[PDB]
């Protein structure tokens, strides 16, 4: 019944669950959303606390962009939070909620910004500089410069000779 | 009825924006009636047979 | 979001990103460094300002403590159009020191800019004017996510100092 | 008119190429913690 | 039997096309005599083994002394149009590379940065055959039409036909230049490039670099005429048409500037540094030197007469080496 | 029968309660090795087909 | 430099900080989305003649009888998917005046722009959320129509409609802007000016110049 | 898509006027042919 | 002319190194102090005095006026008329292509790149001729790494400039996938 | 003969590239690796080790030392997995370590 | 055997890498160690040629 699996990171699980219930609270004040009681909540589903998530899905949406700061994201605070509002609206405008539970809701937001943070990662880590790939390490060769041959370049009697200057223009150029 | 929801709410914003006064019908109702036939059709001709 | 399906779904997830970014995993190195770096350097020590000069030889630097006085949306904006462009010589990276002073300098900035790319703090004991003069604007970058710290000794290696300060740099640079 | 091919770094290129495998066959034929006496 | 055979007959029916000679195998299938000696399977086999230069002789007296076929000329320029259509595009890169962002975007000017460049789409129709298809119909366009309207003609008539239908068909080479060096997808097609120049610009938009295709032309048939004819001129010509490169190279520019395509505009292609002229003219020698057009219609006296002395040669080979010289025969 | 051993109780198919198994850092990452290892064994099957 | 000035203009455009560009300055920058309609149609036709022919022949298969009804519905339901997506006003452009008080916009309807002047920004309102939009039953001129509409909605003759469930095809792609009297949809992926741009959706008017 | 419906046209009107200036010429030439053929024979 | 000496009555943090601007200000002054003679300005005794303001120093340049994703023009300079002029010259130039290839080659046999000299010392400082302004000059590998560096950000500039919200695919694969496994909740 | 070599060749290129890494990950509590390895077509499959089995041992003959790939800057660590009997090969280079 | 040699000469020079063979300038005219080296290589070869068919 449980298996050897990585969870999702719950870091901003909590603070999506908050949010999400002070919206609604703010329409339901008596439906007793708090965020202690999220281990409780999450096993119902919104019919039985009466409350109707579709008509609030894109404010909560909204709220949450606007709020989460996600320091994992490869991108800008600005541009992270536009890409996740877009994503998510566009996701869950096929979606009804109201059927699940709340527990469903939260994983799938927090899936969905895991998801944005890696696909801003390149899903690879962050703190891992890595190793560069070949076309990288052929363009930076090419790139590198030649230095040529200094003795010829070498202010000298010698270098002014016609085939000292033919080889240094052969060489050097 | 959500897609003729929506139809509906696109002409009027068009019309409003270009001050026609008349809502585009023909495009609201593209297949309506074809599609209320034909599902009204199947669902008596299912309620028929079983 | 599911077991059975998390295979299934990073497989194709990582298909389709190709098609945003092409040759994303053969260019994810370069990829790490932003178009327009744009860092914001908290530090007033000799060891700090050493490692800002190995660390920023291309970059150009912007002295916002010129600034002091003047409101905070015009600082913002001054800053702004420094670090909005590009010079001749195709050195599209600007560090500034000394500013934002405030949270409300700093998020002016950032919605003017889209944003700091970075925002690195070398906390070094020998320093006392930094954390009086720029803790909240620390504070806010602590909050969006784009500060990094790296702790410097004075009596530590400077090369390595320097190539930590580098990968650290590097890999904290956000687009 | 970037430079194109240049034989040092060819000659480069086919030392790591014949240099990478090393590591891989050390420790393929390293010894190993255990003893099967 | 029922399900895996009859799909799979047909590939190994072709793989044996391929690699088995049908005309021996069509005459090893009639097996009898209906009153006629020479019909033994050792009969055919010595008759098959001259006809195999019988039938190049007679595909070539075809195709200079009937009507061209635009098969023919499509077989005929397999390799050139099929397998490196691709190799058209990464020339085209290479010489409009000096106004372009490809120096920009991860790649080097020079042959294997523009190799780079075309392949970093892939190979379908973002990447190698990018234009494969406008390639394809430009050959069926002026290069047939020029060789159906001067089969049998000296080299200035052939040049002429061919300035006149290349400025006839010019459009689409435009249109597929824009193609190839199209490396973010800008144009969705043939036509929305089209749609696009003639909407921003006007339709002689289309037609810039047309007086510096032609000459360019006019010197390319002259050394094809030189290569087919096997003169030792034709090295000389090989350095003519080098010369004239640079001359491919403005009108690939041209047709490339004017747009967002390109960094540089009309005006400013023309002032370009001096210094890459001749880009890529090294790695075009090379692919028209291996691929050369194979228009035989266009073949003068002397061609054919090299290509029926080799192939008399060759069929030289079906005498005994030890045959007796007897008195009597 | 294998399973009910006289003394000793068999490791529980489930992973013990205190485990947590929630994604922190990554420590090792080397992805071009499934790269290589498609290569190499995309080669070695049509080498030996 | 022909590159470094044009990876200048682009950096301008994307931080949205365009100068006044004459009487009015340019403060937003948004695209429509484009999805195709008539290759779903040809395909529909295609589907229904080729099964209209295998009925009156006789000599399909039961594979293809199963299969083209099927390629037949998915083409025209992607048809009208992508011909509602299409018809979708969506802003394209918006400018302000150099007092602060006006706003001008152009918008993109099925590729069509329609040019809208003399707009208040104090009228000026973004929905964070979803609204309902009123249609008028008695509009239509088609009973059938109507007592459909009527069956479906449970209310009476003008019926509101959140717009959770239209926003599926509505605007799936962009937040919702009222312009007025009219309303307009605004994409995310767009080039604009912040600091303006909160201001007048909140309603509130910036200062002169 | 005007400017793509306008190009489209002039593309097939040129092409089309090729192949009837051809399919003429190959007419008067073939009728060149028949007619001598026909005094030979 | 190596040795120059720069003062300003602190307009300039010299606890950091110079900014472009202020390099390229640098340049632009010892170019007159060379050509245009010397009244014995530059040295510690006698320094150049500068004040320079913070849009001196920090603004970059003007006329940003380019319109992106823009086609030339034709139809009105009557391009039927013109083009023999581009293909004369466009002949001219393919012309005379070997001919000035020819005299590059003789111009390099007859120079030499230690000929010039790009080296200035600024307030006890190396720096090197860049572009239009000076770059400061620590050690040749240095340089080096510099160089490659301005070249990869050159390279790599379009790569890292991608588009953020082209995420249609990647949102089409999440929304599927969610609505499966929520028809499996369901 | 075909079938039994072919399955013999795959899983033998299966069990050589079992032993090396590709991506591995701490929990949020640092008391398991989650390990990213070779599936038998090149594709990640995943694995779970405890830090504590997990330990580098040395070889068992002590001339062997010398001969180790980690005498090698750029060289490859086996750590072993006491528990599973099984070792993790990671290279040396610090581009692929946080 | 020549152009390989010249080749590979010519590429290290570009490098800036030239093999400690012969002086580095002339005795008598001064010629540089590279252009005697490409002597050497263009004329050693075909005198061993003659020598060895001789
Ligand atoms: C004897 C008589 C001869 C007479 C003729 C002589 C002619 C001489 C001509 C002059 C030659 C000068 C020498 C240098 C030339 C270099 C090339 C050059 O000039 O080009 C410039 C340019 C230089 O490149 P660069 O990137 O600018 O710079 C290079 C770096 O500086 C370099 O740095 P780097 O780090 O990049 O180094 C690259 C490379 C440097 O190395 C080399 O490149 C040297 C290679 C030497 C050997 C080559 C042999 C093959 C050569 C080709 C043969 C065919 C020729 C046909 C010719 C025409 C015939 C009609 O490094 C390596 O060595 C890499 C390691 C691997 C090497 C190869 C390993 C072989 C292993 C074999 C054994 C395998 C195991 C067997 C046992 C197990 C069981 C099987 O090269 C190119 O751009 C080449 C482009 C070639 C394009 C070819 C056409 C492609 C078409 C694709 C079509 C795709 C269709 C897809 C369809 C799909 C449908 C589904
Ligand atoms: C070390 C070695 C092992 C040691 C231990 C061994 C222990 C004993 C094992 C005994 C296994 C059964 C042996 C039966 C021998 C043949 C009997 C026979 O005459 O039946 C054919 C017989 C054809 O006779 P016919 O109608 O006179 O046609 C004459 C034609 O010349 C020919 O017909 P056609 O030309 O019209 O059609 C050509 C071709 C058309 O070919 C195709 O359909 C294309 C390819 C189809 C998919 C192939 C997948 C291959 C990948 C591995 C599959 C693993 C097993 C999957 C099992 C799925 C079902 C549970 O059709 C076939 O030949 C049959 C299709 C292939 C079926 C193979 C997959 C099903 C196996 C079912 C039995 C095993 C149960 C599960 C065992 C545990 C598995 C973990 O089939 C029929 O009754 C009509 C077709 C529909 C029913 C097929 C029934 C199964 C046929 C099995 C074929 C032989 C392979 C069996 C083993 C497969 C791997 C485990
Ligand atoms: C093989 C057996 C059969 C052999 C037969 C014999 C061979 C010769 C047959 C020739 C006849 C074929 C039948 C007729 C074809 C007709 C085509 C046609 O009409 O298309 C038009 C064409 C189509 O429009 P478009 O699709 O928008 O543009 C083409 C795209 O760019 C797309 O071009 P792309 O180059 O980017 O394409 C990349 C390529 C990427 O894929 C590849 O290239 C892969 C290559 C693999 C290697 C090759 C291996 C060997 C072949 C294997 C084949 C396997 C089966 C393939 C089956 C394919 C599906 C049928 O494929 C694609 O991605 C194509 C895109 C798909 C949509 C369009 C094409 C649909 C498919 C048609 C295929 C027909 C092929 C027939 C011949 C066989 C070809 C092999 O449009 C134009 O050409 C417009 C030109 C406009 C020029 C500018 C005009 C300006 C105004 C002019 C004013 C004039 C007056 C001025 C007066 C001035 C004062 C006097
Ligand atoms: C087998 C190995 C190779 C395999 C290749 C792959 C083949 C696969 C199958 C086919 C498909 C692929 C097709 C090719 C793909 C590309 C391959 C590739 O990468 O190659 C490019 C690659 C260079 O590309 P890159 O690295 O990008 O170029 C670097 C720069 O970007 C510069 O590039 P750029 O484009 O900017 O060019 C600017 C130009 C700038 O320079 C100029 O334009 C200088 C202008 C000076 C003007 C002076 C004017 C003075 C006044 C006038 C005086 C004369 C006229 C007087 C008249 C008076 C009376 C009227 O640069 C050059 O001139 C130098 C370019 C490179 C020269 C390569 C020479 C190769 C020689 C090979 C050995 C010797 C021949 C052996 C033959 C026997 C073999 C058994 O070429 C090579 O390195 C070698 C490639 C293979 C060579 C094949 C041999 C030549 C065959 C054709 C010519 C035959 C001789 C004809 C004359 C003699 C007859 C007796
Ligand atoms: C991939 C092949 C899978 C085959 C599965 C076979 C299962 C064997 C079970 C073994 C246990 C014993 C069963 C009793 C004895 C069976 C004897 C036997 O083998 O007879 C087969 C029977 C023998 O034919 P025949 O006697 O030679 O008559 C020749 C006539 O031309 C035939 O023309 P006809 O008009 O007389 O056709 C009569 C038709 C009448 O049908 C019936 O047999 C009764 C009705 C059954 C319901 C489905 C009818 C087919 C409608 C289309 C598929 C709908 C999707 C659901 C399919 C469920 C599985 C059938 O019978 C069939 O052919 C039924 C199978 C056709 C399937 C075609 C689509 C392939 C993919 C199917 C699976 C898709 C994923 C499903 C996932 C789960 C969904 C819940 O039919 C076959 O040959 C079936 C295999 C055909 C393979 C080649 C197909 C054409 C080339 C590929 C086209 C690919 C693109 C287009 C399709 C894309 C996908 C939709
Ligand atoms: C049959 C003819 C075959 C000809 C083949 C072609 C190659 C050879 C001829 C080439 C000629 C044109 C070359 C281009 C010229 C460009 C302009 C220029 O600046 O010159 C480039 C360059 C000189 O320019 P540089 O910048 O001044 O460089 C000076 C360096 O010291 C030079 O340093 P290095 O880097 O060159 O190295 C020194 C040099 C080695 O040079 C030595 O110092 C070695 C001396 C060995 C002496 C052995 C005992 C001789 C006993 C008396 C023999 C009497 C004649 C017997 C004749 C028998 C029948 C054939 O080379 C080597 O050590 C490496 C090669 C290994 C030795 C292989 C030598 C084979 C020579 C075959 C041809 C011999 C022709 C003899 C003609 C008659 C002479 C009377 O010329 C050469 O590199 C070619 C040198 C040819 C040999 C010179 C021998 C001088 C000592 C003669 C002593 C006996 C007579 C004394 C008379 C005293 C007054 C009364």
């Amino acid at each position: 019944n449980r298996t050897h699996d990585k969870v999702i990171s719950q870091t901003y699980v909590p603070a999506i669950a908050n949010i999400a219930f002070t919206h609604l609270s703010k329409k339901y004040p008596q439906a007793g959303l708090k965020v202690d009681q999220l281990n409780t909540l999450k096993e119902k589903t919104w019919n039985d606390l009466g409350v109707n998530i579709e008509h609030e899905k894109q404010e909560i949406l909204v709220e949450l962009s606007e709020q989460i700061f996600v320091k994992e994201s490869k991108l800008r605070w600005v541009h992270e939070q536009r890409q996740r509002l877009a994503h998510t609206t566009y996701v869950f405008s096929g979606l009804e909620f109201q059927n699940v539970k709340v527990g469903f809701f939260i994983d799938s937001y927090n899936f969905l910004l895991q998801e944005l943070a890696h696909r801003s990662n390149l899903y690879q880590s962050k703190d891992i500089v890595g190793e560069k790939s070949f076309h990288e390490k052929h363009l930076e060769q090419q790139t590198a410069p030649y230095s040529g041959v200094k003795s010829l370049e070498e202010p000298v009697s010698q270098n002014k000779s016609f085939i000292n200057s033919l080889m240094r223009a052969i060489h050097n150029h | 009825y959500n897609h003729l929801v929506i139809k509906y709410y696109q002409s009027f914003i068009c019309n409003t924006l270009i001050n026609k006064k008349k809502l585009e019908f023909n495009y609201i109702l593209s297949s309506f009636k074809f599609i209320k036939e034909l599902n009204n059709i199947i669902i008596i001709s299912l309620n028929k047979l079983f | 979001m599911n077991n059975t399906f998390k295979f299934l779904h990073q497989v194709i997830s990582k298909l389709t990103l190709k098609a945003q970014v092409p040759n994303y995993g053969q260019y994810s190195h370069s990829l790490k460094r932003p178009i327009n770096p744009k860092v914001v350097v908290f530090g007033n020590s000799s060891r700090a300002y050493e490692l800002i000069s190995s660390q920023f030889r291309n970059f150009n630097h912007v002295n916002g403590l010129e600034l002091k006085g003047q409101e905070d949306n015009i600082q913002a904006n001054k800053v702004a159009q420094s670090v909005l462009s590009i010079n001749d010589g195709f050195q599209d990276g600007y560090y500034i020191t000394d500013f934002p002073q405030n949270s409300k300098q700093a998020e002016r900035l950032d919605l003017i800019t889209d944003g700091v790319n970075l925002a690195l703090y070398i906390k070094d004991p020998s320093d006392k004017v930094t954390v009086t003069r720029q803790q909240e604007a620390i504070d806010y970058y602590r909050k969006t996510g784009a500060l990094v710290e790296f702790e410097v000794d004075p009596r530590g290696d400077l090369e390595e100092q320097v190539k930590q300060l580098s990968n650290q740099v590097l890999n904290g640079y956000k687009h | 008119s970037s430079k194109g091919f240049n034989l040092a770094n060819a000659v480069n290129t086919v030392k790591s190429t014949l240099n990478a495998p090393i590591k891989h066959i050390k420790r393929n034929i390293e010894p190993t913690g255990s003893n099967y006496s | 039997a029922n399900f895996v055979i009859p799909y799979l007959k047909p590939v190994a029916d072709f793989w044996n096309s391929l690699c088995i000679d049908q005309h021996q195998d069509s005459l090893f299938q009639f097996k009898g005599q209906t009153g006629s000696l020479g019909t033994d399977w050792t009969s055919k086999y010595l008759r098959s083994e001259q006809d195999v230069y019988n039938h190049k002789y007679l595909q070539y007296h075809k195709r200079v002394h009937e009507a061209p076929e635009l098969t023919d000329v499509i077989s005929d320029n397999v390799y050139r149009l099929t397998l490196f259509a691709g190799v058209e595009r990464v020339l085209s890169v290479r010489q409009a590379q000096a106004i372009l962002k490809t120096q920009f975007a991860g790649a080097t000017e020079n042959i294997s940065g523009a190799f780079q460049t075309v392949l970093n789409g892939g190979i379908f129709r973002r990447g190698y055959f990018r234009g494969a298809l406008l390639n394809l119909l430009q050959f069926c366009g002026a290069p047939y039409q020029s060789l159906i309207w001067s089969r049998n003609s000296g080299i200035t008539n052939q040049v002429i036909v061919s300035s006149i239908f290349e400025a006839f068909f010019y459009p689409l080479d435009t249109v597929k230049t824009l193609i190839y060096n199209d490396v973010q997808g800008k144009y969705k097609g043939a036509f929305h490039c089209a749609s696009q120049v003639v909407q921003n610009a006007g339709w002689s938009r289309l037609y810039a670099g047309i007086f510096q295709k032609l000459i360019f032309n006019s010197a390319l048939i002259f050394h094809l005429n030189q290569v087919w004819d096997g003169s030792s001129q034709q090295w000389a010509s090989l350095a003519l048409v080098a010369a004239a490169y640079p001359l491919l190279v403005l009108k690939t520019r041209f047709q490339v500037a004017g747009t967002p395509l390109a960094l540089a505009t009309s005006n400013e292609v023309l002032k370009v540094n001096r210094k890459t002229l001749y880009a890529g003219l090294v790695p075009y020698l090379i692919f028209n030197t291996l691929f050369a057009y194979e228009f035989a219609a266009w073949h003068s006296s002397t061609a054919q007469e090299r290509v029926i002395g080799g192939l008399q040669n060759a069929m030289k080979q079906f005498s005994s080496p030890a045959a007796e010289q007897v008195w009597s025969s | 029968n294998y399973l009910d051993q006289p003394f000793v109780k068999v490791p529980n198919a489930n992973p013990n309660a205190s485990l947590n198994f929630e994604e922190g850092e990554v420590l090792y990452e080397n992805t071009r090795l499934l790269e290589w290892a498609k290569f190499w064994n995309y080669s070695v099957v049509v080498g030996y087909l | 430099l022909a590159f470094i000035k044009e990876a200048n203009e682009m950096i301008q455009q994307n931080t949205g900080n365009l100068p006044w560009d004459g009487g009015k300055k340019k403060i937003f920058q948004g695209q429509a989305n484009k999805y195709l309609e008539t290759p779903y149609y040809l395909l529909a036709a295609l589907s229904g003649l080729g099964l209209l022919y295998f009925l009156y022949s006789g000599d399909a298969k039961y594979k293809t009888l199963v299969l083209t009804p099927v390629v037949g519905i998915a083409a025209f339901v992607l048809l009208r998917r992508n011909q509602i997506l299409n018809r979708v006003p969506t802003l394209t452009e918006l400018f302000l005046h150099k007092d602060g008080k006006f706003v001008d916009a152009v918008v993109s309807v099925n590729g069509q722009l329609i040019s809208k002047n003399d707009i208040p920004v104090s009228t000026l309102k973004l929905y964070r959320g979803d609204h309902t939009v009123k249609v008028n039953l008695n509009d239509f001129e088609d009973a059938s129509a109507k007592k459909f509409l009527a069956q479906q909605s449970g209310q009476e003759g003008v019926i509101n409609v959140h717009f959770s469930k239209l926003r599926n095809l509505a605007a799936r792609n962009g937040q919702v802007l009222n312009l007025g009297d009219t309303e307009v949809v605004v994409p995310f992926e767009n080039q604009a000016n912040r600091i303006i741009l909160k201001q007048i959706f909140k309603g509130v008017e910036v200062l002169p110049s | 898509s005007n400017v793509t419906g306008k190009v489209a046209l002039a593309t097939l009107g040129a092409l089309t006027g090729y192949g009837a200036f051809y399919h003429y010429n190959q007419y008067l030439n073939l009728s060149a042919r028949w007619q001598q053929i026909q005094e030979n024979i | 002319s190596r040795i120059y000496w720069f003062d300003f009555n602190g307009t300039v943090n010299e606890n950091l190194p110079l900014n472009y601007n202020v390099l390229k200000i640098c340049r632009n002054e010892i170019n007159k102090l060379e050509k245009l003679n010397e009244n014995n300005l530059g040295t510690q005794k006698n320094p150049i005095k500068l004040n320079l303001s913070f849009e001196d120093k920090h603004y970059n340049t003007n006329n940003l006026v380019l319109d992106l994703n823009s086609y030339e023009t034709f139809n009105s300079k009557n391009f039927i008329s013109s083009i023999f002029d581009k293909t004369f010259e466009s002949l001219n130039t393919v012309l005379m292509a070997p001919i000035y290839s020819f005299l590059e080659f003789k111009l390099k046999l007859s120079s030499t790149k230690i000929n010039t000299n790009h080296y200035y010392v600024i307030n006890g400082k190396l720096y090197i001729t860049y572009n239009d302004s000076f770059k400061l000059f620590t050690t040749i590998n240095d340089y080096f790494n510099d160089l490659n560096e301005l070249s990869n950000t050159k390279l790599f500039f379009l790569y890292r400039s991608f588009n953020i919200y082209n995420i249609k695919l990647n949102s089409l694969v999440d929304f599927v996938f969610l609505k499966l496994i929520l028809f499996i909740h369901l | 003969v075909a079938i039994y070599a072919t399955y013999i060749a795959l899983s033998y290129i299966n069990n050589i590239w079992k032993d090396y890494v590709v991506r591995a990950q701490f929990s949020k509590d640092k008391e398991l690796l989650f390990v990213t390895r070779v599936s038998p077509f090149g594709t990640t499959e995943e694995e779970v080790y405890e830090v504590a089995h997990l330990e580098h041992l040395p070889p068992s003959v002590r001339s062997g030392v010398k001969d180790l790939s980690a005498q090698d800057a750029d060289g490859l660590v086996d750590v072993t997995c006491m528990s599973s009997q099984r070792s993790l090969v990671f290279y040396k280079g610090d581009q692929y370590w946080n | 055997f020549t152009a390989v040699s010249w080749f590979s000469i010519y590429q290290f020079a570009r490098k800036g890498a030239v093999l400690p063979v012969l002086r580095e300038y002339g005795r008598y005219f001064g010629t540089h160690r590279l252009f005697r080296q490409y002597l050497h290589t263009l004329v050693l070869p075909l005198l061993y040629t003659e020598y060895a068919l001789n």
